């Protein structure tokens, strides 16, 4: 994405009903940080009811923050995390992107807040923060400060204070039908030989042969009358195979 | 074409998702968002998923199995102005959605500027018969006359002469009842409550 | 600080053909840019921004490239309504800064310039002030350079021009070269000329004429 | 997607002072920064004052500074500039800008663009046209065809429309845009060719009509 929003604001996209390949984001070595109760390790094999994913940018040295049971400004007034997440944190650093010359302002955090952020708690309230017992009058002041504090990202700052992009997605996984898996790869035929077979999840062992059964547009399997499969058709090309 | 959509939920009155079917023109439309919809919804002459693209008789089967609303249909040509023609037609499935909303109702969607029936599906047990290119050519329904539960015994549909064995006849307990002998020796309570 | 130079000034270009666009700035400004479309009578319209991320509403075929100093707006499809004028400016460091302005126009042949003279009427010599035009018709591309001569002599600050756009039958251009002066001093001369130099002109063309 | 709608410019005495309002409809005016950028009519654009979601950060052109003043106000969901020490260089069309993400202490990018006011400064007043002819030749000779036509001079203000016997004869016509004198007021072309042939036979005049100073005048060329 060419720009992020602030951490007080950071941005949630929900993301199901398709095919995710966690394994090439695995197999990219272009992030800084990387963390996952969930193994990182080839398990787009799962499937989720929803990825959610909370997108914002943050100083080097917060990017620790994005963690279950973690404390601090961005933990407690910009983006909380539940003790029991379940996903991923990636994270690198955009110090070539987010900073600027003149420095870049554009990028806020809360520094203010009258409590804590819940779980997965968002705050754009744009309150000016009472920190004594005078009314803020809609004005900031003496015991009356904006509750937004604006990063100065620069290209000659420090690694801890230099801009960091960071992603965390959350796994749903609800009483649905949890339609994002994200694995499914295949490999070639083999006809006229005794081999060991997997159709779409059915499996078995035989010789494999064409055939000249005709099925329906919404069939995939053929039965005999001992309920033994008979016939199959390929996935990857709608033709009718016997097993033998 | 005057029938053109169909809104199901529980509410639909977009307090909760109600997933709604529309055709119009060469398109069509599905969504599960929480639309509010009209006292009297038709068409004149937070989402979750979204879908989007007398002479004819056209029947359709809707059912939600495990968060599965599943669809099937049929297309005919007809020509018959009084009631439902008699005739025998397999369906076959075309729609199988993973949405997992609760349903309890529904209703239609007609376009003013065209007769159809409703009827209500049960667990029943059915024999079916697959021709050659495998497509159901008749069937027995086993539950409907004695002559149908013997073809359902005998898995055939021609029964030969004689004399066959098909359930058990039985009879219901009308209600319950439970005697005990009578109230005795009661607790004195009265002399440490008064 | 952060001036930048953009490149070509005009150009012109047939249907179909790719245009190409290159802005300078003075300093990396990593990827904070900005390239604008306008025509005439139309509030300016942005066609690129960051570097080469594309609006929403533009056509695919305008592309952006380029990083820190060097950037680059190309137009792979050319259309009839392609022909306008691009900027650059920057988002980065304040004040921002534009840049100079590229017009795009229609490649066609180059077509010798018609050259008409207009000595000022009886009316305007009762006003005071003296107007010799020289007009210039049906010629291609904008570059004309007029110039005046009296008595075979350089005038200086005292003529004023106005070019009508790009023709629309045969996308060529027309030009007024008006000298003003004062009735006093256009009687002390008896011999005025304006004299252009075109790309469609093997030799430069003057006219000249009296007073009377 | 948004509405924004520029007023306030007009034509004012040099060293007079204007105030230049921005509405802004269809977003909350505090997450999102302003500008006014000025166009000179013969020049690109460029930059001149900017806001930052609130009011506490102004930024200013280096041309400019020191004479505007940039507020905003989300109560009543507008922008005000205010112009001191107007000049003649401050004739420009002004644009209400704004960019698609919500910047609040710098603008950026502008891709939300108003239809800007004309601010005009001068010392000239209302006055009508004055039209002259222009004959088209002496010698038909060259090629047949001559090229005649009017002058339009010291009009303020614009513009003068030249209609050739009521649009009768319109093949060849070139009126040039319309040009600033070094005296406040302006001056036109309108030249047309025609035959050499029918210099003498055939009667044309061209008109001139102004609105402001309300003057129809015709003219008639003779070589
Ligand atoms: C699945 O993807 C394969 C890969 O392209 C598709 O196979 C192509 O099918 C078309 C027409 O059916 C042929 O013209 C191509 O030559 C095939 N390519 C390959 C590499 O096999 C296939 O159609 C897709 N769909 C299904 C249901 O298998």
């Amino acid at each position: 994405a060419t720009r992020f929003a602030s951490v007080y604001a950071w941005n949630r996209k929900r993301i199901s009903n398709c095919v995710a390949d966690y394994s090439v984001l695995y197999n990219s070595a272009s992030f800084s940080t990387f963390k996952c109760g969930v193994s990182p390790t080839k398990l787009n094999d799962l499937c989720f009811t929803n990825v959610y994913a909370d997108s914002f940018v943050i100083r080097g040295d917060e990017v620790r923050q994005i963690a279950p049971g973690q404390t601090g400004k961005i933990a407690d007034y910009n983006y909380k995390l539940p003790d029991d997440f379940t996903g991923c944190v990636i994270a690198w650093n955009s110090n070539n992107l987010d900073s600027k010359v003149g420095g870049n302002y554009n990028y806020l955090y809360r520094l203010f807040r009258k409590s804590n952020l819940k779980p997965f708690e968002r705050d754009i309230s744009t309150e000016i923060y009472q920190a004594g017992s005078t009314p803020c009058n809609g004005v900031e002041g003496f015991n009356c400060y904006f509750p937004l504090q604006s990063y100065g990202f620069q290209p000659t700052n420090g690694v801890g204070y230099q801009p960091y992009r960071v992603v965390v997605l959350s796994f749903e996984l609800l009483h649905a039908p949890a339609t994002v898996c994200g694995p499914k790869k295949s490999t070639n035929l083999v006809k006229n030989k005794c081999v060991n077979f997997n159709f779409n999840g059915l499996t078995g062992t035989g010789v494999l042969t064409e055939s000249n059964k005709k099925f329906l547009p919404f069939q995939q399997f053929g039965r005999d009358i001992a309920d033994t499969t008979d016939a199959v058709r390929d996935p990857q090309t709608l033709e009718i195979l016997d097993i033998t | 074409n005057i029938i053109r959509g169909w809104i199901f939920g529980t509410t639909l009155d977009s307090k909760t998702q109600s997933l709604l079917i529309v055709n119009n023109a060469t398109n069509v439309v599905i969504k599960v968002c929480e639309f509010q919809f009209c006292n009297d919804p038709f068409l004149g002459v937070n989402c979750t998923f979204e879908y989007v693209s007398f002479k004819n008789l056209r029947e359709f089967v809707f059912k939600n199995i495990d968060g599965y609303f599943k669809i099937y249909s049929k297309h005919t040509p007809i020509n018959l102005v009084r009631d439902l023609p008699q005739g025998f037609s397999a369906l076959e499935p075309l729609v199988d959605l993973p949405i997992g909303i609760n349903i309890t109702r529904f209703q239609t969607l007609l376009a003013l500027h065209a007769a159809y029936y409703v009827g209500y599906l049960q667990p029943r047990t059915f024999l079916l018969k697959y021709n050659e290119n495998g497509t159901i050519t008749d069937a027995v329904d086993c539950a409907l006359d004695p002559l149908s539960e013997t073809k359902c015994t005998l898995k055939s549909f021609t029964v030969e002469k004689g004399i066959y064995q098909t359930s058990n006849f039985r009879v219901q307990p009308t209600e319950s009842i439970v005697r005990f002998p009578n109230i005795t020796n009661l607790c004195p309570f009265g002399e440490v409550f008064n | 600080d952060i001036q930048m130079t953009q490149s070509p000034s005009s150009v012109s270009a047939s249907v179909g053909d790719s245009v190409t666009i290159t802005c300078r700035a003075s300093q990396g400004i990593s990827r904070w840019l900005a390239w604008y479309q306008q025509r005439p009578g139309k509030a300016p319209k942005l066609l690129i921004y960051a570097a080469g991320n594309l609006e929403t509403g533009v056509p695919s075929r305008f592309s952006g490239s380029g990083s820190g100093t060097d950037f680059t707006l190309t137009i792979s499809d050319l259309q009839a309504e392609d022909f306008a004028t691009y900027y650059c400016q920057q988002a980065d460091s304040f004040p921002l800064t534009f840049g100079g302005g590229t017009k795009v126009d229609i490649k066609r042949t180059v077509a010798a310039p018609s050259v008409f003279i207009f000595p000022p009427s009886d009316e305007q010599l009762k006003s005071g002030t003296a107007s010799v035009v020289c007009l210039l018709n049906n010629f291609y591309p904008r570059e004309a350079k007029v110039q005046w001569k009296v008595d075979n002599a350089l005038q200086s600050g005292n003529s004023q021009e106005s070019v009508t756009e790009q023709d629309s039958k045969d996308s060529t251009y027309s030009l007024s070269s008006t000298l003003t002066l004062s009735k006093a001093d256009y009687e002390k001369h008896k011999v005025y000329a304006c004299e252009v130099t075109h790309q469609g002109l093997s030799s430069p063309v003057t006219k000249s004429f009296n007073r009377g | 997607q948004v509405q924004l709608v520029e007023s306030g410019g007009g034509l004012v005495q040099p060293g007079g002072s204007l105030r230049l309002s921005c509405a802004a409809s269809g977003f909350t005016f505090s997450s999102y920064a302003m500008s006014w950028v000025r166009q000179a009519p013969g020049k690109g654009l460029e930059w001149v004052s900017a806001i930052s979601g609130s009011g506490g950060s102004t930024y200013y052109a280096d041309s400019v500074k020191g004479r505007f003043t940039i507020s905003r106000d989300n109560s009543k969901n507008t922008l005000y500039l205010q112009m001191n020490s107007l000049r003649a260089e401050d004739t420009a069309v002004y644009y209400c800008a704004k960019d698609h993400l919500i910047t609040m202490v710098q603008p950026e990018y502008f891709h939300h663009w108003g239809q800007g006011t004309l601010v005009t400064v001068s010392s000239a007043s209302t006055k009508g046209p004055s039209v002259f002819p222009l004959a088209p030749s002496s010698k038909s000779t060259s090629g047949g065809t001559a090229a005649l036509g009017c002058l339009v001079k010291d009009y303020f203000p614009e513009p003068v429309t030249v209609s050739w016997n009521s649009g009768a004869l319109t093949s060849g016509v070139h009126t040039f845009p319309a040009v600033l004198q070094s005296s406040g007021l302006y001056s036109l072309s309108s030249v047309v060719t025609v035959p050499s042939s029918s210099l003498g036979t055939q009667t044309y005049i061209c008109n001139v009509n102004h609105k402001p100073s309300n003057t129809k005048v015709d003219k008639r060329v003779e070589p």
